[PDB]
RNA sequence: AGGUGAAAUUCUUGGAUUUAUUGAAGACUAACUACUGCGAAAGCAUUUGCCAAGGACGUUUUCAUUAAUCAAGAACGAAAGUUAGGGGAUCGAAGAUGAUCAGAUACCGUCGUAGUCUUAACCAUAAACUAUGCCGACUAGGGAUCGGGUGGUGUUUUUUUAAUGACCCACUCGGCACCUUACGAGAAAUCAAAGUCUUUGGGUUCUGGGGGGAGUAUGGUCGCAAGGCUGAAACUUAAAGGAAUU
C-alpha cells in the first residue's frame, strides 16, 4: 500500500485555436518522478468527445471530434487534430429499415503532405410524391454516388492541410456539398461524411507547437 | 505411344522407392523444367539454371525466382506486403 | 432407431466386409 | 554451388578508392543480374535495397540483417525464409522482429537490412527420392551422413 | 368472358396493347422530317434511330441514341412523322 | 468549465464492471466491481450488487473530485451475448441518487462483421 | 404435411444466399429464411429515467438513442419468446400484431 | 474508349513494327504516335525517348504489355514498340488521353 | 475475473479481467439484407482497373428452318472428406475432463489437434427442395416486385423558356412470390398448375410397382481411401405407408 493518490497528479487539458473554447476537460499524469518530468511523461494521450460540449449548439450533440495530446504548455496539455469520428450511438440511431446503405473510401494528402482519409456515410429516403415503401436504386445510380463522394473530397483538399480543411469538416459545410450534386438526381436523408483517420504525422515539430497557443 | 497411365515423368523411377513420394515429385518438377515467362521480356522462354535460379534466353538475364516454382506460396503473400509499404512512404 | 445409424451400421461392416476379402486377393 | 540459393557479387567500386571490389548480398526469391540497388539509411524500399530500419516499417520483410548492426548479416539468410517485424520504438531504436524459432528478438534501428528473402521456394518440400541426390547432397555441408544408430552398436 | 367480338376491334385496344398479343403485327412507332438551320435540301430519318444520324456540310449531330426516341437539339424541329 | 473526464463503465454477464477514467483514457481511476460486495457469485450482475459496485466507486470519485463525466457504458459486445448487464444497470440507479453530475451519455460497443466464428455453430447449444 | 408457402421463410427460387448465427443460443440459420426484429432501447430505463435527467448536465441535453438488430434461433425464440403458436388462416399472417 | 481506336486504326492503318523501321520512320518525318508498354526495355526507348525530344513526336506510355500491344498490332508474336506512319482510318492525335 | 440454473475447471503477488496508443497474421464483408437479385447448376453480397460475357426491351435488324428435349457421352458443382505447398482468429469431430443422476462416453463449463480458408488439381455427393421434369399455344382479375416503352408547359429543381434527372398515372412483355375462390383437378392437404386425364394422344429426357431382406452379394467402370453409379436372391410376414378425423 502506498496510496498512489500522491503521485496521482490531478491535471488539466484544454484545446487548441482552430475551434472556438480551448477548455477540454481535466486529466490525470503523474506527479514528477526521477527521469520522467511532468512534460515527457505520456504526451501521447488523446481527447475523444463530441464537439457539442466542445463549442456551444446542442445541435452538433452527434459526432465525436478526435484529438491527440501534443506535449504540456502552462501545465496544461494542449492537443491537436488527428482526425474525425462519428458516434457508433448515433450510427445505430439513423438505421431504420426498408432502405439502402451508401458508403465510400478515399486515401488523401494535403498540402503539409499529411496522409489521412476521408469517408462519407448516406441513408435513403422516398420523395414529395412516391408512395413505395422502399426507395431503393438501380444499383448503377448508388455506383454513381461512389465515384461522385470521391470526386468533390479529393477536389478541394491537397491545401491548408487539415487545418483549414477542419475548419470546414465541423461547420458540416459537406452536407450541403453531398446533398448539393444529389439535389439533381435522388434525395437522400441525414447525408454526413461519417469518419476519417490520419496516421502519417512526422515527429514533434516545434513549428506548429505554438501554433496551438494563443 | 505415351508410355503412363498416371506416372508421367516420374516412371523414370520405376517401382522402387513408391508411387507416394514420387506423386508429388512431377508437381513442382513441371513448374521448373517448363520454359518459365521472364517478366524482363514478357516472352516465356527461360527455364531453371540450378536450384533457385531462372537461366533468361531472352537478353540472356539470369533470374531470381524459387527453388523449383518461380515464387513459393510463401513468398507469394509477401509479394504483397512489401508492395504496401512502399507506397505509404512514397507520396 | 434412427436412418442415419443403420445407414452407418451397415456402412462399416461394408468397408469390413471388404477387409475379409482382402483375404482373396 | 554447396548452399541453396543464388547468392551474388554486389558490386561497389569503393566509396573511398577506384576499385570496384564485388560485395555480396545473399540470395533474393525477386531480382535479376542487373539491378540499380541502393544500400543506406536514405534508400528507397525497393526489394535488393537496404537502410537500417530507422528507415524502414512495422511488418517489412528482408535478410542477410545484423542482430549487431554491422556483423554484415547474421539473421534472415534462408532457402525459403524471411523476416518480418513485430513492433518498433523510435528512441532506443528497439524494433521487435518475426523469426521462425517460434520465438522473437529485439534489434537496434540502425543496423542494415537488405530488403527481401533467400531464393529457394520448397527445398524440403520435394525429396531426396533416393540416397543419391542425398550423398551429392552431404558433399558440399560435411560427413555427418550416414547416421548410424546407438541401441545398433 | 360469355361473349365477347375479337371480329370487330376498338380504338382503346389499339392504342393501349403491344401489336405482338392483338390481332396482327404492326409498328407502333414512326420515322421524321427533321431539318437544321441552314439545310436548304432535304433530311428524312427514323424515330428511335438507335445509331446517332449526322448532317451534310455543317454535321454538328441531329440526335444521339436514347432508351426513348433520338433525342433532337436546340437546332432542329421535331416533325412528327 | 467543470471537472471533465469519462466514466466508461462496463457490465457483462456474471459481472459489472463499475469504474470511471479520463478523457484520455490512457489512466484509470478506481475499478470495484459488483461481487466484491457479495460472497456467493450466485448473484453476480443482480440488482444490489450495481448498488453496492457504484458504492465503492461513490466515495472514491468524491476523493479525486470530479464530477462532469462523458459516460461510455457497454453491454458485452465483441461476438458473445451482445445484451447489456441485466442488474447491472442498478449502478446509475445508485451512484445518481447520492450524486455525481452526469452528461454526454454515450456507448461505445462495436458490432462485427460476423467475422471471427460465434460459439455455437449450427445445432449451437442447445442444452 | 407441408404447411406454409416459402416453407422456410421466403425461400423460393435461389438456394443457400448469405447466413446470420443466433444470437441468443448461438445456434446458426440463414437470415432471409429466418426471424428478425428491431431494438429500439434508449440508454437507460423507465424508472430512474427522471433521477437521471434531474443530474443531466447542459440546458436538459438533446439526448440521443441507441438502436440494435436481433436474431433468434426458432427453437428458443419459441420457449415463451415472440410466437405463442398461431392458427391456420391466422398463419399467412404477415401483420406487425 | 482505348479499345476502339486501336481496334480501327490498326485494322486499315499504316504502320512501322520495330526499332530500325521505327528510326527510319523517325529520320523520315511521317511518325506521330509510338506505344511502348511497361515489360520492354526503355533503354532501347532511351534514345528513343532522347530521340522523343529530338523526333518532336508526341510519344505515348501505355501501362500494359507488347503481347497485350500484340493484340494491339495483329499477331501473338513480340513487339515493343508500335510506330504509326501515315494515317489509314482513325486518328488518335486527339483522345481521352 | 471467464462461467452456468447454481457449481467446478481455469486465469490470478509471476498484477491476467479492466480503458487508452500503434501493430499484426488469419478471418469477414455486418446493421439496410426484402416473399428481392443475377447466374446453367452450385449459389454468389465492400471499392476500383482490366477482361470480356449473358440479358429485358428497343429494331419497318440480319438468317431463312436455322428448329425442339435427352440414353453412352460432356463443363461447373456449395459443404463434409483429400495429396500436398500458404493455413489453427475464433469456434472446434476427437480428446481432456467439472457437475449431473443409480450410472453419462453426451447435453451445459473451460481448453483443445483434424477441421476452418487458399494454388493447381482430386472424392461429383446433400431435405443439391419448388420432396412436385424442358419447351410452344390457351383457359382469371388485381396488382406486391424488377428490367422496359409512351404521353403529360404532369411532382420535385432554379441556372437561364433550352439541356434536365427522379417521383406520380393507367397501361404493360420477359421475369419473382402472394391474395380470392376453383370454372378444373386432386385420397386430402391443396394447386393459375397437380387445369388443358374415361370427354384419356402437342415433340420429348427419366424413373418408380407390398415391404423387410437390401442400395446390401457380385462384377464392371471411376477414384488414393473413405466410398460413387451399380444390383441380387432365398427366406419371412398380412400388414405397411400417406392424407385427414375423432
Amino acid at each position: 500500500v502506498v496510496d498512489p493518490f500522491t503521485r496521482k497528479e490531478w491535471f488539466d487539458i484544454k484545446a487548441p485555436s482552430t475551434f472556438e473554447n480551448r477548455n477540454v476537460g481535466k486529466t490525470l499524469v503523474n506527479k514528477s518522478t526521477g527521469l520522467k518530468s511532468a512534460s515527457d511523461a505520456l504526451k501521447g494521450r488523446v481527447v475523444e468527445v463530441c464537439l457539442a460540449d466542445l463549442q456551444g449548439s446542442e445541435d452538433h450533440s452527434f459526432r465525436k471530434i478526435k484529438l491527440r495530446v501534443d506535449e504540456v504548455q502552462g501545465k496544461n496539455l494542449l492537443t491537436n487534430f488527428h482526425g474525425m469520428d462519428f458516434t457508433t450511438d448515433k450510427l445505430r440511431s439513423m438505421v431504420r429499415k426498408w432502405q439502402t446503405l451508401i458508403e465510400a473510401n478515399v486515401t488523401v494528402k494535403t498540402s503539409d503532405d499529411y496522409v489521412l482519409r476521408i469517408f462519407a456515410i448516406a441513408f435513403t429516403r422516398k420523395q414529395a410524391n412516391q408512395v413505395k415503401r422502399h426507395s431503393y436504386a438501380q444499383s448503377s445510380h448508388i455506383r454513381a454516388i461512389r465515384k461522385v463522394i470521391s470526386e468533390i473530397l479529393t477536389k478541394e483538399v491537397q491545401g491548408s492541410t487539415l487545418a483549414q480543411l477542419t475548419s470546414k469538416l465541423i461547420p458540416e459545410v459537406i452536407n450541403k456539398e453531398i446533398e448539393n450534386a444529389t439535389k439533381d438526381i435522388f434525395p437522400l436523408q441525414n447525408i454526413h461524411v461519417r469518419k476519417v483517420k490520419l496516421l502519417k504525422q512526422p515527429k514533434f515539430d516545434v513549428g506548429a507547437l505554438m501554433a496551438l497557443h494563443g | 505411344a505415351k508410355r503412363t497411365k498416371k506416372v508421367g515423368i516420374t516412371g523414370k523411377y520405376g517401382v522402387r522407392y513408391g508411387s507416394s513420394l514420387r506423386r508429388q515429385v512431377k508437381k513442382l518438377e513441371i513448374q521448373q523444367h517448363a520454359r518459365y515467362d521472364c517478366s524482363f521480356c514478357g516472352k516465356k522462354t527461360v527455364k531453371r539454371g540450378a536450384a533457385g535460379i531462372w537461366t533468361c534466353s531472352c537478353c540472356k538475364k539470369t533470374v531470381a525466382g524459387g527453388a523449383y516454382t518461380v515464387s513459393t506460396a510463401a513468398a507469394a503473400t509477401v509479394r504483397s506486403t512489401i508492395r504496401r509499404l512502399r507506397e505509404m512512404v512514397e507520396a | 432407431m434412427r436412418a442415419k445409424w443403420r445407414k452407418k451400421r451397415t456402412r462399416r461392416l461394408k468397408r469390413k466386409r471388404r477387409k475379409v476379402r482382402a483375404r482373396s486377393k | 554451388s554447396g548452399r541453396g540459393a543464388p547468392l551474388a557479387k554486389v558490386v561497389f567500386r569503393d566509396p573511398y578508392k577506384y576499385r570496384l571490389r564485388e560485395e555480396i548480398f545473399i540470395a533474393n526469391e525477386g531480382v535479376h543480374t542487373g539491378q540499380f540497388i541502393y544500400a543506406g539509411k536514405k534508400a528507397s524500399l525497393n526489394v535488393g535495397n537496404v537502410l537500417p530500419l530507422g528507415s524502414v516499417p512495422e511488418g517489412t520483410i528482408v535478410s542477410n540483417v545484423e542482430e549487431k548492426p554491422g556483423d554484415r548479416g547474421a539473421l534472415a539468410r534462408a532457402s525459403g525464409n524471411y523476416v518480418i517485424i513485430i513492433g518498433h520504438n523510435p528512441d532506443e531504436n528497439k524494433t521487435r522482429v518475426r523469426l521462425p524459432s517460434g520465438a522473437k528478438k529485439v534489434i537496434s534501428s540502425d543496423a542494415r537490412g537488405v530488403i527481401g528473402v533467400i531464393a529457394g521456394g520448397g527445398r524440403v518440400d520435394k525429396p531426396l527420392l533416393k540416397a543419391g541426390r542425398a550423398f551429392h547432397k552431404y558433399r558440399l555441408k560435411r560427413n555427418s551422413w550416414p547416421k548410424t544408430r546407438g541401441v545398433a552398436m | 368472358v360469355l361473349v365477347q367480338d375479337l371480329l370487330h376491334p376498338t380504338a382503346a385496344s389499339e392504342a393501349r396493347k403491344h401489336k405482338l398479343k392483338t390481332l396482327v403485327q404492326g409498328p407502333r412507332s414512326y420515322f421524321l422530317d427533321v431539318k437544321c438551320p441552314g439545310c436548304l435540301n432535304i433530311t428524312t430519318v427514323f424515330s428511335h434511330a438507335q445509331t446517332a444520324v449526322t448532317c451534310e456540310s455543317c454535321s454538328t449531330i441531329l440526335c444521339t441514341p436514347t432508351g426513348g426516341k433520338a433525342k433532337l437539339s436546340e437546332g432542329t424541329s421535331f416533325r412528327r412523322k | 468549465s467543470q471537472v471533465f473526464g469519462v466514466a466508461r463503465i462496463y457490465a457483462s454477464f456474471n459481472d459489472t464492471f463499475v469504474h470511471v477514467t479520463d478523457l484520455s483514457g490512457k489512466e484509470t481511476i478506481a475499478r470495484v466491481t459488483g461481487g466484491m460486495k457479495v460472497k456467493a457469485d450466485r448473484d453476480e450482475s443482480s440488482p444490489y450488487a450495481a448498488m453496492l459496485a457504484a458504492q465503492d466507486v461513490a466515495a472514491k470519485c468524491k476523493e479525486v473530485g470530479i464530477t462532469a463525466v462523458h459516460v461510455k457504458i457497454r453491454a458485452t459486445g465483441g461476438t458473445r451475448t451482445k445484451t447489456p448487464g441485466p442488474g447491472g444497470q442498478a449502478a446509475l440507479r445508485a451512484l445518481a441518487r447520492s450524486g455525481l453530475r452526469i452528461g454526454r451519455i454515450e456507448d461505445v460497443t462495436p458490432v462485427p462483421s460476423d467475422s471471427t466464428r460465434k460459439k455455437g455453430g449450427r445445432r449451437g447449444r442447445r442444452l | 404435411p407441408k404447411k406454409r408457402a416459402s416453407n422456410g421463410r421466403n425461400k423460393k427460387g435461389r438456394g443457400h444466399v448469405k447466413p446470420v448465427r443466433c444470437v441468443n443460443c448461438s445456434k446458426s440459420i440463414p437470415k432471409d429464411k429466418a426471424i428478425k426484429r428491431m431494438a429500439i432501447r434508449n440508454i437507460v430505463e423507465a424508472a430512474a429515467v427522471r433521477d437521471l435527467s434531474e443530474a443531466s448536465v447542459y440546458p436538459e441535453y438533446a439526448l440521443p438513442k441507441t438502436y440494435n438488430k436481433l436474431h433468434y434461433c426458432v427453437s428458443c425464440a419459441i420457449h415463451a419468446r415472440i410466437v405463442r403458436v398461431r392458427s391456420r388462416e391466422d398463419r399467412k399472417n404477415r401483420a406487425p400484431p | 474508349s482505348i479499345n476502339q481506336k486501336l481496334a480501327l486504326v490498326i485494322k486499315s492503318g499504316k504502320y512501322t513494327l520495330g526499332y530500325k523501321s521505327t528510326v527510319k520512320s523517325l529520320r523520315q518525318g511521317k511518325s506521330k504516335l509510338i506505344i511502348i508498354a511497361a515489360n520492354t526495355p526503355v533503354l532501347r526507348k532511351s534514345e528513343l525517348e532522347y530521340y522523343a525530344m529530338l523526333s518532336k513526336t508526341k510519344v505515348y506510355y501505355f501501362q500494359g504489355g507488347n503481347n497485350e500491344l500484340g493484340t494491339a498490332v495483329g499477331k501473338l508474336f513480340r513487339v515493343g514498340v508500335v510506330s504509326i506512319l501515315e494515317a489509314g482510318d482513325s486518328d488518335i492525335l486527339t483522345t481521352l488521353a
